């Protein structure tokens, strides 16, 4: 999961399974901003599509 | 001959924006070729979107250059011109590929190639 | 007048390259950007039209009271053109004290003449 | 009647022997100690070359002059001197050359004045 | 180089060295409001943490 | 949040960075173009002059 057009600019040539982004975020962005990227994330641990998380920042 | 009383308020507006606009085009490369076009303002990337399809307009094919260029030359009324190019500055035009500009005549010989290249 | 008149250009000037990060609103020193271009708009002249001293006086005065603030930099020589049409027709009183005494006029007056034309004028 | 290639390998060679000899006869020189007439020189040599007419036999002769820059400066004055004479340039440059593209013309800085015409139908269409 | 090469790369140069003095400008003041909307998240955080970490365990 | 104080940060730095830079190339440019400046006049002088006392 990418935050950031660079970022899954460099997935996409390196062609690795990239499944959810965003791509457009403001300078100081709000926790709206982000709600819905977050639920789904955290949503994906419990639905048992993947059984770990790791963040990179 | 470049006076409003001499070939007509719409012909001086529409040459001096053409001259406006391509003096602006001129500055913004220094900055493009060193940051890139990405950190340019939405005002500045039509700015040089414009600017380049004024450009390529601006080219003409001759009837003596034959030899040189493989196709028949043209002649443009001065009215085709000053309407084509207040079209292109209105952005009648901005969906057209610049190369399609290239060397054509009138206006509608644009979009006659752009639609042989398929657009 | 010339001296604020100055003061606004250069600093106008020396700010020129933040104009393209005013498009979010940055900061405040925006007025500077607009004051400046309103400035560039009104030293523009055309051909063969030279200005009475009185009336470049007025208009300079305009522009750096602030009467012009509101104004589109888009509309401002034609603001400049109706405007000395209307000193033209009533603010005859003003010029001829500029032209007698070398001296500005009271400003309640001036202020009073400027709305007057301004409530006139038509944004295009 | 017949047809004639001719190749003068450096021009800018009998340039400055021109130079050395007016220099040595008390000829004031000019720009870059030049004679006045250097570009009457190269005129007068090149003009020679010519396509005669079916009336004078038909015969031809064809020339290719070289010149040697300095550090690929295309503006110099005996460079822009002979550019003015000839029906047209071929220009290499170093920095082509290096990037792996030879013979390294140049196709911006290049031209024929003669194109198309020189040229079969077929390469033409 | 010719004088007039030099003095076109000399005006190219002055004019991105103020096109980068000016982004260096907003992204300072960017940075100071980015800390202070950092700095305005704490207390939540803090909450939830102490919560989360008397009701878990 | 963190990402984004980093994000401008790093930003600050590197626009800082580049403008010295740009300043130092525009000073060894001008140092650069006065040298040409004063060869050139160096030498259409002396051209004239030779050919001048060459009469």
């Amino acid at each position: 999961i990418v935050i950031g057009r660079v970022g899954l600019s460099f997935f996409r040539k390196r062609n690795m399974p990239v499944i959810l982004d965003i791509t457009r975020l403001p300078d100081q962005p709000s926790f709206a901003d982000i709600k819905e990227i977050a639920r789904k994330t955290v949503g994906l641990f419990a639905d048992g599509t993947f059984d770990e998380l790791y963040m990179y920042y | 001959a470049l006076a409003p009383e001499i070939v007509g308020e719409e012909h001086y507006q529409v040459a001096r924006k053409v001259q406006q606009t391509l003096q602006r085009y001129k500055e913004l490369q220094d900055i493009i070729a060193i940051l890139g076009m990405d950190e340019l303002s939405d005002e500045d990337k039509l700015v040089v979107h414009r600017a380049r399809r004024i450009q390529f307009f601006l080219s003409q094919n001759f009837h003596v250059a034959e030899q040189f260029t493989g196709q028949p030359g043209s002649y443009v009324p001065v009215k085709e011109t000053v309407r084509g190019f207040k079209e292109i500055l209105e952005g009648k035009y901005d969906h057209l590929p610049e190369d399609a500009f290239r060397l054509v005549g009138r206006i509608e010989e644009v979009v006659e190639k752009a639609k042989a290249m398929g657009v | 007048v010339a001296g604020t008149l100055r003061l606004d250009l250069a600093a106008y000037r020396e700010l020129e390259a933040f104009a393209q990060f005013g498009s979010d609103l940055d900061k405040a020193t925006q007025a500077k950007l607009a004051r400046g271009a309103r400035t560039v708009e009104v030293l523009k002249q055309d051909l063969h039209q030279p200005i009475p001293v009185e009336k470049q006086v007025l208009i300079i005065y305009a522009l750096t009271r602030g009467f012009l603030d509101d104004i589109p930099v888009e509309d401002v020589r034609r603001f400049e053109k109706e405007f000395y049409l209307f000193l033209d027709q009533n603010g005859q009183h003003l010029l001829e004290h500029i032209r007698t005494t070398k001296d500005l006029p009271n400003e309640d007056d001036l202020n009073k003449a400027i709305e007057a034309f301004k409530k006139t004028f038509v944004v295009s | 009647g017949k047809h004639v290639l001719v190749v003068y390998d450096d021009l800018s060679k009998q340039a400055a022997a021109y130079r050395e000899l007016s220099l040595l006869l008390r000829r004031p020189p000019g720009r870059e100690a030049y004679p006045g007439d250097i570009f009457y020189l190269h005129s007068r040599l090149l003009e020679r070359a010519a396509k005669l007419s079916d009336a004078k036999g038909g015969g031809s002769l064809t020339a290719l002059p070289f010149v040697e820059t300095q550090a690929g400066d295309i503006s110099a004055y005996i460079p822009t001197n002979v550019i003015s004479i000839t029906d047209g340039q071929i220009f290499l440059q170093s920095d082509l050359f290096f990037s792996g593209v030879r013979p390294a013309i140049n196709a911006g800085l290049s031209v024929s004045r003669v194109g198309g015409a020189a040229q079969i139908k077929a390469m033409k269409k | 180089a010719s004088l007039r090469d030099i003095k076109t790369r000399i005006n190219a140069t002055k004019k991105t060295s103020q096109i980068t003095k000016a982004m260096e400008m907003v992204s300072t003041s960017k940075l100071n409001r980015a800390e202070q909307n950092a700095k305005s998240f704490v207390p939540y955080m803090e909450k939830i943490q102490e919560v989360v970490a008397n009701v878990a365990l | 949040l963190d990402a984004k104080a980093s994000e401008h940060a790093a930003r600050m730095t590197a626009m800082k960075n580049a403008t010295d830079n740009a300043n130092e190339l525009i000073r060894t440019l001008t140092l650069s173009y006065n040298r040409a400046r004063q060869a050139a006049i160096t030498q259409e002088i002396t051209e004239i002059v030779a050919g001048a006392n060459a009469l």
